[PDB]
RNA sequence: GUUACAGCCCCGCCCCGGCAGCAGCAGCUCGCCGAAUCCCGGGGCCGAGGGAGCGAGACCCGUGCGCCGCGCUCUCCCCC
RNA sequence: GGGCCCGGGGGGCCACGCGUCCCCCGCGAGCGCACGGGGUCGGCGGCGAUGUCGGCUACCCACCCGACCCGUCUUGAAAC
RNA sequence: GCCGUCGCUGGCAGUCGGCAGAGCGAGAAAGAGAGUGGCGCGGACGCUACGCCGCGACGAGUAGGAGGGCCGCUGCGGUG
């Protein structure tokens, strides 16, 4: 639950945290244009 | 994982001290390579030796 | 010396940057960024001068003094916390006053004050209640909104505006409508109100008092 | 060394 | 086996190698392949109740 | 760095147990997973006797 | 002018069926009878308001005979909508069946 | 076994352990209904064991996978064959149930034989499920439902929603 | 009696015939999960401890935000 | 798939001096924010000299839950 | 959170101050060693060592045992 605590018992674990909300904020990105191009393609 | 962050005790000396510093298992384990948390949890999982 | 830059590392979430170590050694340059290795006061006088002590040692000694505390951290004075405000509360909506003197009334939310505290006014001829501050924990924000982004709202309505003024008890002294404070509500009411009167029944429901009734329960309606 |  | 450990701690020692001397118990088995031969595993079912007095 | 080396490890013996399960099913076989070499165990039961 | 709190009954105290535990308040709220509706009323203020003999102080305003005990809705209770409240002091067993006032703060709408 | 929820059907293979005499023991498969696979795996060495002279420490579970229904949405008919204990001797029972899911089937077997037999689900031994065609089906209840016209009103529809109002003014009307 | 003025089941060839989608906001047709997991929010209870030092140093005698962990800026120069 | 994810022809790295030999091919300075060795506010309001404020316990009374009378011998006592 | 017990047969004589220099909780033996040649006058508390301080675990009890009572009663030697 503290971010810091578990940095100083496991530093890397801020590097995978990060690659998580990057990761996670990037898959959304995708599927919200994949979902997109439906709607539009659906349409015409 | 969250069984040894949570609740992750160490019997050092004879007593219960929380797991709060890298320092606490580096001085007890060290001698088998276990210097971290992480360490603890792979030699655990694993099974090391 | 150089003037400081935006951190370039912008804010993923509290407390982790949008960039790995390496990531910025390489923004900040860091590559080329190589580094290698009074008490007393003289005076004249009428012996001629006389050297002097700028703080005394004290006079008195209690019997008993305390230890010095722990170091904390994390816990700041109040003038520095961080203000948070509902999402629903915007300038212009209408909210209920839940206390004081002006309970149940519904006044209009202008801004929220550095301090935290909402400021509203009634407008003072809807419902006379005046250019006031109010906590948002004691109000309940209504749906009904009205847009003043073109209001402007002085300067110099800040939170030490606000405060309340000592009164000295030695019989009693009560409180007097400064002339500065009735030229203020005026500046922003008279913006708001006809505001106020571009909603149909507004003016009416700013009239009225809210008050619960018979079958009727807070956690089944809207506001 | 190398650092600085 | 104090024969056997010897011989073994004798014999791995000139030639600069480790053996197992320990006694283990017996381990949980290893990940395995097994191979259907090109042939369905039998259904089997219960057999009905009958009164064999 | 050995945090680091442990997630690659975790993976791959993730991805391996899925890619061979995967490999036998291919050949109309069975993989047959290696019996688990970790347990715990929690005392649901007072000590009363 | 009008009501600015929801009535709600003191039903009875925290209890198995031979333990009691004073500290906790049972509250039946009118209108609330699934646990799905208590979720507006957590952590608003209950007052216990009642009448004695003497006379006691009143803010912003001049003595009179009521009195208040303060608390607050802390948790659900059961799948019928009551709700769990904790007194500044607890409640006097002859409050049992009585009105303990719920006001609509702290307001988290 | 505990007949908790709605029952899965899953496919259980194993064999005895391979020895230098049949380093390749055959493999045996049974249709096992259980909660979880963990009960279900349970259940394959009580079956196999009264089957074959194998038992949990002499042999292994090569696969365990729950069998999806494939027509989820398709009205069957399932026959069932069953064994149970009652308390004065064993019975070998046929029965049929409408439903989705050969599971769902199955699951309805064990409340009914629970409400019409005393009959807890650890003496009850499902032998068999078939799905039956609407020409084979012996039950009169099953096959009552075999008409394509189909049609039959709600008669007397009890109120269930009798505490929202707890107290009301006017009485319920059953006939919709 | 067998698609007709409705439909249903199976099969052979059609790239597993082709397209979405994909354990689905058709907020429930059926699962197990998270190194393959992160973000935000709400209610409730609690605040035990009290000399942790930092830097200047024998060319200095300061200052009480100090450990470990994690960042930021400056000691470079431009641009918006 | 594994081999610091072997060797050759848009996105994250707890890569970032060099003389070299060559496998292979021991001190930079500052400043600052903090999920960082257990809470603070460098935040506020009302009332107050003759009827009002505080007083756990204590006196009387009330209510809700609990609650059989002790010592003893006894396997077993509230015991008819 | 607080009380006590037990254990660490744990820590503190280092209050080593201008005849001065503040440390030894730290993953991994043993020296904050000694040398020979190539302006102010200032710095809390402590230590009834039978004292003070820290950390961890634990706490049912008849018969019975043991410890501590700055619990209580009467008289004697000292002392107040
Ligand atoms: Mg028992
Ligand atoms: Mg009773
Ligand atoms: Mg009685
Ligand atoms: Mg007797
Ligand atoms: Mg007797
Ligand atoms: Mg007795
Ligand atoms: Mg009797
Ligand atoms: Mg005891």
């Amino acid at each position: 639950k503290n971010l810091r605590i578990m940095l100083k018992l496991n530093p890397y674990a801020k590097t995978m945290r990060r690659n998580t909300i990057l990761r996670q904020a990037r898959n959304h990105k995708l599927r919200v244009e994949r979902a997109a191009a439906a709607l539009a393609a659906k349409s015409d | 994982n969250e069984l040894i962050y949570k609740r992750g005790y160490g019997k050092i000396n004879k007593k219960r001290i929380a797991l709060t510093d890298n320092t606490l298992i580096a001085r007890s384990l060290g001698k088998y390579n276990i210097i971290c948390m992480e360490d603890l949890i792979h030699e655990i999982y694993t099974v090391g030796k | 010396k150089g003037k400081p830059h935006c951190s370039r590392n912008p804010v993923l979430v509290r407390g982790i940057g949008r960039y790995s170590r390496s990531a910025m050694y390489s923004r900040k340059a860091l590559y080329k960024r190589k580094y290698a290795a009074l008490a007393t006061v003289t005076k004249p006088v009428g012996g001629g001068t006389r050297v002097v002590k700028l703080r005394k040692m004290p006079r008195y000694y209690p019997t008993e003094d305390v230890p010095r505390k722990l170091l904390s951290h994390g816990k700041k004075p109040f003038s520095q916390h961080v203000r948070k405000l509902r999402a629903s509360i915007t300038p212009g909506t209408i909210l209920i006053i839940l206390t004081g003197r002006h309970r149940g009334k519904r006044v209009v939310f202008l801004k929220q004050l550095s301090s935290g505290l909402l400021l509203v006014t009634g407008p003072l001829s809807l419902n006379r209640v005046p250019l006031r501050r109010t906590h948002q924990k004691f109000v309940i924000a209504t749906s009904t909104k009205i847009d003043i982004s073109g209001v402007k709202i002085p300067k110099h309505l800040t939170d030490a505006y606000f405060k309340k003024k000592k009164l000295r008890k030695p019989e009693k002294e009560k409180y007097e409508i400064t002339e500065q404070r009735k030229v203020d509500q005026k500046a922003v009411d008279s913006q708001i109100l006809p505001k106020i009167k571009a909603v149909p029944q507004l003016q009416g429901y700013l009239r009225s008092v809210f008050a619960l009734t018979n079958g009727v329960y807070p956690h089944k309606l809207v506001f | 060394r190398g650092l600085r | 086996r104090v024969k056997e450990n010897d011989q073994k701690k004798k014999e791995a020692k000139e030639k600069g190698t480790w053996v197992q001397l320990k006694r283990q118990p017996a381990p949980p088995r290893e990940a395995h392949f097994v191979r259907t031969n090109g042939k369905e595993p039998e259904l089997l079912e219960p057999i009905p109740y009958e009164f064999m007095a | 760095e050995k945090a680091k080396h442990y997630h690659k490890e975790y993976r791959q013996m993730y991805r391996t147990e899925i890619r061979m399960a995967r490999m036998a099913r291919k050949a109309g076989n069975f993989y047959v997973p290696a019996e688990p070499k970790l347990a715990f165990v929690i005392r649901i039961r007072g000590i009363n006797g | 002018s009008g009501r600015l709190w929801c009535k709600a009954i003191f039903a009875g105290y925290k209890r198995g069926l031979r333990n009691q535990r004073e500290h906790t308040a049972l509250l039946k709220i009118e209108g609330v009878y699934a646990r799905d509706e208590t979720e507006f009323y957590l952590g608003k203020r209950c007052a216990y308001v009642y009448k004695a003999k003497n006379n006691t102080v009143t803010p912003g305003g001049k003595p009179n005979k009521t009195r208040v005990i303060w608390g607050k809705v802390t948790r659900a209770h059961g799948n019928s909508g009551m709700v769990r409240a904790k007194f500044r002091s607890n409640l006097p067993a002859k409050a049992i069946g009585h009105r303990i006032r719920v006001m609509l703060y702290p307001s988290r709408i | 076994m505990k007949a908790s929820g709605t029952l899965r059907e899953y496919k259980v293979v194993g064999r005895c352990l391979p020895t230098p005499k049949c380093r390749t023991p055959p493999l045996y498969r049974m249709r096992i209904f259980a909660p979880n696979h963990v009960v279900a795996k349970s259940r394959f060495w009580y079956f196999v064991s009264q089957l074959k002279k194998m038992k949990k420490s002499s042999g292994e579970i090569v696969y365990c996978g729950q069998v999806f229904e494939k027509s989820p949405l398709r009205v069957k008919n399932f026959g069932i064959w069953l064994r149970y204990d009652s308390r004065s001797g064993t019975h070998n029972m046929y029965r049929e149930y409408r439903d989705l899911t050969t599971a769902g089937a199955v699951t309805q077997c064990y409340r009914d034989m629970g409400a019409r037999h005393r009959a807890r689900a650890h003496s009850i031994q499902i032998m068999k499920v078939e799905e039956i065609a609407a020409s084979k089906c012996r039950r009169p209840a099953v096959k009552q439902f075999h008409d394509s016209k189909i049609k039959f009103p709600l008669p007397h529809r009890v109120l269930r929603r009798q505490h929202k109002p707890r107290f009301t003014t006017k009485r319920p009307n059953t006939f919709f």
